[PDB]
DNA sequence: GCTCCTCTAGACTCGACCGC
DNA sequence: GCGGTCGAGTCTAGAGGAGCT
């Protein structure tokens, strides 16, 4: 119950039944090595007060360690699966049939090249290949796969029909259907755009089906980091994730050929249904490329993956499932309208700057304002070439009246052919306003928009207190990267708006993606500054529109939805209840981290931020709770446990492992709010610097980043401030830093010949070896040690929480990794028993990452959740109210989501009795 | 100056400074609108009136009286008769116009809307009296959240469409008495935020009280939605709206100023120039345009004085005709927003004036 | 009878909402004829309730706050019988609006509250201060162009007439009429009041009480009955063949000879109703072509459009006139203007 | 640390057409 | 015959990727 350094270990009750027994203890020199360390800092005699300790029967483990215990597991998962990858490795292939059948389902060609009515493909490996039209819809045109001895091919209806009465309503109904009604195993190149067209993997229930992705094997094996993908376009031995690229890479021979009749990317129905033949033709290649570069990988892939568990959690982490409700379209529906109403409200108030910049005019004020002094005014004229009356008196006067106004209206005969275009208004405002004979004209300065080189001068932008200024050398600048002299401002100097390629480039607009963080609107009026927040408001659902509009949503119909919805109270029968398969790619780094624009993002909901609450639209189907939790503080402690099994064998030995165990954030004492103190920033940019440098960034990446959060930093300054918040961490070449022994074990395994994740084993990328890549690309190779590790780690959760849910018969489901969270589609009754899963299993991993690096024990600080997310709608905290430009009424109010519990191992043993029976 | 000053003296406001007060102004115990505020409220109950009612199907016209038959409303007792008696048979001023709509449900389909404007009562006891524009929308009772959700949205989208900040009407929720949910519009006046119009979603209950008889009259029997708005209060909201909160200028939406047309009349000949103008102000009328004679007013000013007066009415388009009209035929015409001064031919001023004017309301 | 058709076509409820707006459109004809058209008139609003007077011999209904009897016919507001109080308290409030020039105008459609119970009537009061010296000249030149008015829009001008009178004063005073099949019914009355009744609500200073001169206008009231003016008019035009600027419903659009249909007459209708022009959507209605002919007939319909499948193949639609009950084929984009060609002329 | 692809939109330049 | 006006042409900066469609 406590270790040399008084840091409470794990309780007896639990440590009895997963360290050793005798173990081992560390010696007296280690212990003294370590209190000298953890003294020198001062964190040595700073105790803290005990948690409560928890009596639990863990499941008995399996083997004799925990090392064991985990293989087993996932052998036992990652077994059948295994088998049909080296079915798939090993078989003999006809040759592509010369034609292809125009059938309305599944197709298979053999030797005999027969016209098999296939509806199923009933084979446990199949390599892929969707293809879909793009401007026809997300629906599937037509695929071509093959098994070994086989090959495949199916075709939608929407091309052996021609009709056009398609929704854009999409139903499973309308995919490919592949598993039967055990295990299986589905290979392809980029899977998960596969995966989401097909048709079985749209239920909430889990699916006993795999899917294995020849672009993850590849990355995992000899991928490229991005600057080795740009300096790619190790050479011989490497390539990109293009299927092309890649067969060459490792195949090699005939190379693919490139079909520039792009039929599916700018092609209608007929463009397909008439080349037919060659468009199957291309796609069978490109599924026998797969094929023969799936053979050449899959043995060099279980050479440098070795661990099972790898594999295993690959498998799992690939079938990720979010599930919605009819909500999504009103999500969608009400932020597409808030994005054009406040368009048209930003519009509308550029407009009215206009308007209030033309009274400039009048006396010539226009030549002091500091924004619109250079524009042009000029003006341009015209051309051409007692008592009441008698009823009679009225009608002669009316009659006079009409007779002159007619006369005045028959001198047209002068004025020109054709007519001039406000020639009293100033110069820059007749561009803006459309042409008055235009059979689409709207008054005022109807063509103004935020690109124009004008809008920024009417809104009177102040990039830290001084206008905006263009200049046709040098780009969008400010007034007063340096004082251009070619800008001859009389006393102003012209420096130009940072950007993100450096000071050789222009900048051509101040309203950028990479100026949104900074950049204010200046003197009185309330429209320049409410432009610029409709602007803010706007930004993220602007660059990020087209894709979570085009997710590929399937709505279920009640014939597929589960017994656990229909019966609870809270379905109705005029709601659609659906899933979003992410298409991520499990491998989309030299990590292994998987990749994916949308989902897959550290945004969260906000006030301000029209869209934002796309997370919180994953709304669990009535019966279901998006059990979750966020691991805490994933790869610090990560990184933490590295540096203590290299300094020595017991958890807090470094004085990261101390920040990281016992310093906590109440008090401030933890490593985010410490480097905050030290340095004097904000805790959101402390923690991207931190976890930064524990990717192994080098101090010009910290300078840089402190002259970018804080453009009042110099270069010599940030050098100085980075220069010694490394030195106090990293150390002096290491010793000396509260780090020193974590950043030296990265740099001894990334430096060895193979290069391991010191937990599982897995091998670095063929271009980042020492062999191939001589001592380039350090940074690279630090942060995949890291990164590859929290993988791993993601990896024995996985497998923990399959085994956990398999064994106890928990009716669950993964649902999503996004980062360290993990979430579980859970039923509503077994969310404690879920609960109580998701502790053991954080207990199990923790403890595995100790023991692999012979630590052998864990802190009882670290190894259960502080809270296990008990909820109905993603979002980081329970309590949220996801209020937004597009919600402002709440998720309570407008959804109906009542907020749901953040649970303690305390009250979920008090809840369970400590058991996971049922 | 404050916004209710230049109303005052505008004639956007009438009364005594002791009804200029914030309170009197909100309780409407005085008659507040001069002339051109009057005007202005007939615009927002034309704007109104056609959105809801011309420009929205399932929606109808109610005539209801100013007092219901047989609460804190007042009595009508006849001093011809002149205690107990003064409050079982005496008839009593209305203070919502809700039971007005109740009367005429049907006089058969589903949903529908019974809109009205009129003039309802409110104690203050002395009598206030506020113009309430109360739509009365009948639902199944399972759609009547989305149907409060969707009048909601549209009204603020009503409501935002003249404002020249729409941020400032905000919205929130509330419950009433018997627990039924019900939201609230406002308008952040520089004092603070007040309710110009409210929606409850009441129950079954209200045609049980106003059909206490055979429940076949009232084949759902549909909920009450009573989305309420005031148009003395909206008009006021839109006066203080156009006020920039330069030039003291009434930024008027173009479907809501008064007075579009200003003419006037540049120097000598008188008679000739007159006759012009008068006979252009005659064709101006015919289409439907307001123009504001400014050739007939006896009291000469100098142009800037004459221009920001328009600009403090709220006028569109200022026109001078010019001697110089009698030749060719180009009138000075300006314009509120810009304050630039156009040469615009006679033929095309009514044909631009209405193409403007088409725009502006779509 | 006459009271059956306006009963079932909703002019009869009285007022259904045909009648309602057939009186909206008589109350905005006399409000452009004699504010717009008119110069130096003006609006006026002012309150239901009155100060409440002393005098016990009024009628007028009391407002009594039941929060709280000898002493409710003193402090006690009462509901107004006529505009012209409520007029004569905005003469220095729009004073200032004519700078002070006589004469000039003030009009106001409100609702006037007589004991019948109470009732209530629409009155549209025009009061005109006009000089002593020209208070006959302008009390002729207003009853001649109220007669003109009126007859302008009635089928049979013949039936208005016009009479006169004497106030119990002695005072001169010019009564309109309508003859309504069971007598004559004033359906509109002036009266040449004078200098006295600004008297009263002015009893201060004489100055805030013409040339160069400036005397107490010889206040003279025009107020007319637009409920029993409508009535008049219902009366008048019987098919009911009111006038085109008082008719409540000017097109009555439908569909003969399906969803392609629909969409044609949802954009024809958007088209005229974004114009101004007010529409029946009979092609809306639940489900023959000759009882439709009749309905919008009885209605006081101008003109019934028939979007059939021509109009898809042609795009020519079928107009018919109430006036002459002939058809007439015109192509859609030219029915927009035909019709507002047709209101135009008519007024 | 450093590039590549295409697609889109705003601005200076250019000659070709036209009414005085 | 010639100064104004108008519809491409060229250029450049930004923005989705560096994969599947
Ligand atoms: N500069 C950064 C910051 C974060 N991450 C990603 C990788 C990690 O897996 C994850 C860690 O985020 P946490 O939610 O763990 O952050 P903290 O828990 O430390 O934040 P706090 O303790 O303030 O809640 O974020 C990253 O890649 N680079
Ligand atoms: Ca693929
Ligand atoms: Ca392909
Ligand atoms: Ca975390």
């Amino acid at each position: 119950r406590h270790n040399p350094l008084d840091i409470q270990m794990l309780s007896r009750g639990l440590h009895e039944q997963i360290f050793g027994q005798g173990g081992e203890m560390p010696g007296e020199a280690a212990v003294r090595r370590s209190v000298e360390h953890l003294q020198k800092h001062g964190l040595w005699g700073q105790p803290a007060v005990p948690l409560p300790d928890v009596e639990l029967r863990l499941p008995p483990l399996y083997g004799d360690n925990l090392d064991q215990h985990f293989r087993l597991l996932a052998q036992k998962q990652s077994l059948p699966y295994l088998e049909a990858a080296n079915l798939l490795l090993q078989a003999q292939l006809p040759p592509k049939p010369p034609a292809w059948a125009w059938a309305e389902g599944w197709t298979r060609y053999g030797p005999e090249g027969e016209a098999v009515p296939v509806a199923i493909p009933e084979e446990r490996a199949l390599v892929f290949d969707v293809e879909v039209c793009l401007a026809e819809g997300t629906c599937p045109t037509l695929a071509v796969a093959i098994s070994p001895s086989a090959w495949y091919s199916w075709c939608s209806q929407r091309l052996v029909e021609e009709r056009y009465s398609w929704t854009s309503q999409l139903s499973p109904a309308d995919l490919i259907p592949l598993e039967v009604p055990q295990e299986q195993l589905v290979v392809g190149h980029n899977v998960s755009f596969d995966r989401a067209h097909i048709r079985e993997q749209y239920l909430i229930q889990g699916s006993r089906m795999r899917f294995l992705d020849t672009m993850s094997m590849h990355m995992a094996i000899s991928g490229l980091s991005s600057f080795q993908r740009s300096l790619w376009i190790w050479l011989d031995i490497s390539s990109v994730n293009s299927l092309a690229e890649v067969h060459r890479l490792y195949v090699g021979g005939p190379p693919l050929e490139k079909e520039p009749r792009e039929l599916f990317v700018k092609g209608t129905m007929k463009d397909i249904r008439e080349n037919f033949q060659d468009l199957m033709q291309y796609c069978a290649q490109d599924v026998w490329a797969t094929h023969e570069v799936f053979q050449q990988q899959l043995p060099l892939f279980l050479e440098r993956c070795p661990h099972p568990v790898t594999l295993a959690g690959m498998l799992e982490m690939g079938v990720s499932y979010l599930p919605v409700n009819q909500n999504w379209e009103r999500y969608l529906a009400e932020a597409q309208g808030t994005y054009e109403e406040l368009q048209r409200e930003m519009k509308k108030s550029l407009m009215d700057l206009a308007n209030d910049a033309c009274q400039l005019l009048s006396g010539e004020r226009y030549k002091e304002d500091p924004w619109l002094w250079d524009l042009e005014w000029d003006l341009q004229e015209f051309k051409q070439k007692l008592g009441p009356c008698s009823e009679e008196e009225e009608f002669q006067q009316d009659v006079m009246a009409r007779a002159c106004l007619q006369k005045l209206k028959g001198t047209t005969e002068l004025l020109p052919k054709r007519p001039q275009h406000l020639p009293g208004h100033p110069g820059w405002y007749r561009k803006l306003c459309p042409r008055l004979d235009d059979p689409a004209w709207t008054p005022g300065p109807s063509l103004l928009s935020l690109q124009m080189r004008v809008t920024p001068k009417l809104m009177a932008l102040t990039w830290d207190g001084f206008p905006l200024h263009y200049s046709e050398r040098h780009g969008w600048g400010y007034l007063v990267n340096g004082p251009y002299n070619d800008v001859d401002i009389p006393g102003c100097w012209f420096f130009k708006l940072p950007h993100k390629d450096g000071n050789s480039c222009n900048v051509g607009s101040p309203f950028a993606k990479d100026f949104l963080p900074k950049l204010q609107a200046g003197p009185g009026g309330a429209s320049g500054p409410r432009a610029l927040e409709i602007n803010k408001m706007i930004s993220f659902w602007r660059n990020a529109h087209k894709r979570i509009s085009s997710q590929m949503v399937v709505w279920l119909p009640r014939s597929a939805l589960p017994r656990a919805v229909i019966r609870h109270p809270d379905y109705d029968e005029e709601g659609l209840y659906g899933a979003i398969l992410p298409q991520v790619v499990t491998a989309g780094t030299i990590t292994r981290r998987a990749v994916e624009p949308t989902w897959l993002t550290a945004s969260n909901a906000r006030p301000d931020r029209v869209g934002s609450e796309l997370k919180a639209m994953v709304q669990a189907p009535p019966g279901y709770t998006l059990v979750g939790a966020d691991v805490d503080s994933q790869e610090l402690w990560i990184a933490a446990v590295l540096g203590d099994a290299h300094f020595a064998g017991m958890h807090g030995c470094t004085a990261f492992g101390w920040m990281t165990l016992q310093g906590r954030k109440s008090r401030g004492t933890d490593l985010h709010s410490k480097t905050a103190t030290t340095v004097g920033i904000s805790r959101e940019h402390a923690k991207i610097f931190n976890y930064g440098r524990i990717y192994g960034a080098g101090q010009p990446f910290a300078e840089r980043l402190l002259m970018q959060f804080n453009h009042r930093l110099t270069q010599q300054e940030a050098a100085e401030k980075a220069q010694q918040m490394y030195a106090a961490t990293k150390g002096l070449r290491w010793k000396g830093g509260t780090e020193s022994e974590m950043f030296n074990k990265l740099e001894s395994i990334a430096t060895s010949d193979i290069p391991r994740t010191p937990v599982l084993g897995c091998c670095i990328s063929r271009a980042l070896e020492p062999s191939a890549v001589q001592e380039e690309f350090m940074t690279s190779r630090v942060n995949w040690v890291v990164q590859s590790s929290a993988v791993d780690y993601l990896h024995l959760m996985l497998v923990a929480m399959k085994w956990l849910f398999e064994e106890f018969a928990i009716d669950g489901r993964f649902c999503i990794s996004i980062h360290d969270e993990v979430r579980y589609l859970v039923r509503e009754e077994d969310r404690y028993r879920a609960a109580l899963a998701l502790q053991i299993t954080n207990l199990l991993t923790r403890c595995m990452f100790a023991y692999k690096l012979g630590l052998n024990d864990l802190p009882q600080s670290v190894a259960f959740f502080s809270a296990v997310d008990i909820d109905r709608c993603l979002r980081k905290e329970v309590t949220m109210d996801c209020k937004t430009p597009s919600n402002p009424t709440g998720m309570e109010r407008r959804y109906g989501i009542p907020q749901g519990e953040a649970l303690d191992i305390y009250q979920i043993i008090e809840l369970t009795k400590g058991s996971l029976e049922k | 100056e404050a916004l209710v000053d230049l109303c005052r003296r505008r004639h956007f406001f009438s009364g005594t400074p002791q009804q200029l007060s914030t309170a009197a102004l909100l309780s409407g115990c005085h008659a507040r609108f001069g002339p051109l505020g009057v005007e202005l409220r007939k615009n927002l109950a034309s704007q109104w009136w056609s959105s809801m009612v011309v420009f929205r199907e399932q929606v109808f016209a109610v005539d209801s009286l100013h007092q219901e038959p047989g609460d804190s409303a007042f009595r009508l007792v006849s001093p011809e008769s002149i205690l107990e008696n003064l409050l079982k048979t005496s008839g009593k001023l209305r203070a919502t116009l809700l039971h007005g709509a109740l009367e005429h449900y049907v006089n058969r389909k589903l949903p529908f809307g019974l809109a009205q404007i009129g003039v309802c009562f409110h104690p203050v006891t002395r009598v206030g009296e506020k113009t309430e524009a109360s739509l009365v929308w009948f639902t199944p009772t399972r759609t009547s959240s989305q149907w409060l959700d969707f009048w909601l949205r549209h009204r603020l989208l009503w409501w935002r469409k003249f404002a020249m900040s729409p941020s400032n009407f905000s919205s929130a929720d509330c419950q009433d008495e018997l627990g039924r949910k019900g939201s609230k519009l406002y308008y952040s006046f520089p004092w603070g935020k007040e309710p110009i119009e409210t929606l409850w979603n009441l129950g079954d209950q209200e045609l049980l009280h106003t059909y206490p008889g055979n429940v076949s009259t009232i084949n759902v029997v549909p909920c009450v939605l009573s989305v309420s708005g005031d148009v003395d209060l909206g008009t006021l909201a839109y006066l203080y709206d156009s006020f920039q909160l330069q030039r003291k200028v009434l930024k008027l939406h173009p479907c809501l100023a008064p007075i579009k047309v200003a003419l006037d009349v540049g120097k000598g000949p008188t008679v000739e120039l007159r006759q012009v103008c008068q006979g252009l102000l005659n064709e101006l009328l015919e289409n439907g345009i307001s123009v504001w004679p400014g050739y007939s007013e006896t009291v000469h000013s100098s142009l800037e004085q004459l221009h920001s007066k328009y600009d403090e009415m709220s006028v569109l388009f200022s026109v001078l005709v010019t001697e110089t009209t009698l030749e060719n035929g180009l009138i000075q015409l300006r314009s509120r927003d810009t304050t630039m001064k156009e040469m615009m031919h006679i033929s095309k001023l009514r044909d631009f004036l209405v193409k403007y004017l088409a725009s502006a309301s779509n």
